[PDB]
């Protein structure tokens, strides 16, 4: 009886999720064929892999913020007695946090640790907040992998017209790529602002108090 | 990876399971096993059927509370597919029987061992804590710390209760 | 009314016409609040500092 | 509280209207 467990069953989407198949991607509209392993022999597969790699933290930064899954939120280093903090692994961008009482002090990062220009001392002891692991906010690199659907579609397009220029010299190839992956951004992108959503109000420092003074 | 488990309450009817792997990540329709927590050991459900790519629709909404989880099984016998003289090389073959031999591997990897299995040697784990057991029931059953904590309050009952006893008797 | 224990205020009838001027009022008040916040801006490659400025 | 809110007119409006019925409904300076 009935037959919808029957039919669909069989059914196969084959989306794309892994990095070789974005090199593949990538080794079309060019000519040759994709390679079968990531390492291989063929001097175009790493070249490919270096692309990736490279755009990989061009686009996830966007202009300054990149998207909500590159958000960290307030952090907590508790630098230790020998000196300064040395940041997590790589990190593209380092921001103070802003919650109340909490006075402007400078940090910029230099190699992993962190530097205050102020201090002029490279290790940052007094600067610490009051019984605070210097709260700030960052923003990590996610590899290739642990990514959404849609980013990993937009990388490889963006990642395939920078490669097409540096190796051929079309441009209707090229025009169509830079063209349509545009395209997914913008599609992309707007959800961003759609997803974690926020608005005039509240969010506003001081239309939130302007709104409950004569309310 | 291999397993997926859902807690169903009230009126929903269709859960959704993802095994690791691209794009689907089972081989087989038959490949999909379905169990059901009755509070005491998990049993085979029934009725389930297949509804969706990876969503399965129930005959009866689950109560609420219910705890169900949904695995993948795979032939742990045979090789997927065999290759003889005089055949067309099939790639499709030769990708699935790839998958088919890792596959195995997240089932054993994620713990899912068959019935009926004991290790046949003495095991050690190198200074590393056990963690997450209730107090057992046989007596050859392994006991941790809660019933020796109740062993230990009831020989501090016992050394009161002396101490009580005693006492008194001390003074006469 | 016929039948009733208690009695209406006059307010009962209006109530929507108050309800719709509060809700003229506050949109007026923080239009105008809004309005009020001034948020400044600059050109990304303007060849000028605003540290000098 | 006493807030009048977003909006004042209602309450300015209803203490005039409940002051003057007051005032006309009895006069203070001569007998009703």
């Amino acid at each position: 009886q009935s037959d919808t467990p029957s039919i669909m069953a069989e059914s196969q989407f084959n989306s794309l999720s892994t990095k070789l198949d974005a090199v593949n991607l990538c080794m079309r509209a060019i000519g040759r064929s994709g390679v079968d392993n990531l390492t291989s022999g063929d001097l175009d597969a790493e070249d490919a892999d270096t692309m990736i790699d490279i755009v990989s933290q061009r686009l996830q930064y966007n202009d300054g913020k990149g998207w909500w899954f590159n958000r960290e939120p307030r952090w907590s280093f508790a630098p230790d007695s020998n000196g300064e903090v040395v940041l997590p692994n790589n990190t593209l961008q380092v921001l103070q946090a802003y919650t109340l009482n909490t006075r402007k002090i400078d940090i910029t990062i230099r190699a992993g640790r962190l530097y205050s220009t102020t201090l002029h001392s490279f290790d940052v002891s007094p600067l610490v907040g009051p019984d605070g692991f210097i709260w700030l906010d960052l923003m990590l690199m996610l590899p290739f992998e642990h990514m959404p659907l849609n980013v990993l579609q937009a990388i490889a397009y963006q990642a395939a017209a920078e490669f097409i220029v540096s190796k051929d010299a079309d441009q209707t190839k090229l025009q169509m790529h830079m063209q349509m992956a545009a395209n997914l951004h913008t599609g992309m992108q707007v959800e961003e602002s759609k997803q974690n959503r926020l608005n005039m109000l509240v969010h506003n420092p001081t239309q939130r108090n302007f709104g409950i003074m004569a309310g | 990876y291999s397993y997926v488990e859902r807690t169903g309450d009230g009126v929903a009817t269709t859960f959704n399971f993802a095994f690791t792997g691209k794009g689907k990540g089972y081989l087989l329709a038959n490949q999909i096993y379905v169990e059901r927590w009755d509070g005491a050991s998990w049993q085979s459900a029934t009725g389930w059927s297949l509804s969706g790519t990876n969503q399965i629709t129930f005959l009866t909404p689950l109560a609420n509370g219910q705890v169900i989880r949904i695995r993948r099984i795979a032939g742990k016998d045979y090789p997927f597919a065999q290759f003889e003289p005089g055949v067309m090389l099939d790639m499709a073959s030769l990708n699935n029987t790839f998958i088919h031999l890792l596959e195995i591997t997240q089932e054993l990897l994620d713990g899912f061992y068959p019935d009926g299995f004991y290790l046949k040697q003495d095991l050690n784990m190198g200074w590393n804590k056990i963690v997450n057991l209730m107090p057992g029931t046989d007596g050859g059953h392994a006991v941790n710390k809660t019933q020796l904590d109740t062993l230990s309050s009831h020989v501090d009952d016992v050394d009161q209760k002396h101490t009580i006893w005693n006492d008194r008797q001390d003074q006469q | 009314s016929y039948g009733e224990d208690w009695g209406r205020p006059l307010c009962e009838d209006y109530s929507g016409d108050l309800f719709v001027v509060q809700f003229l009022s506050e949109a007026v008040a923080r239009g105008a609040a809004l309005m009020a916040d001034i948020k400044y801006l600059i050109r990304p490659g303007a060849q000028t500092d605003v540290e000098h400025f | 509280s006493a807030q009048n809110g977003w909006q004042g007119t209602g309450a300015q409006a209803t203490n005039h209207l409940a002051n003057k019925l007051a005032q006309v409904l009895f006069p203070a300076q001569r007998s009703f």
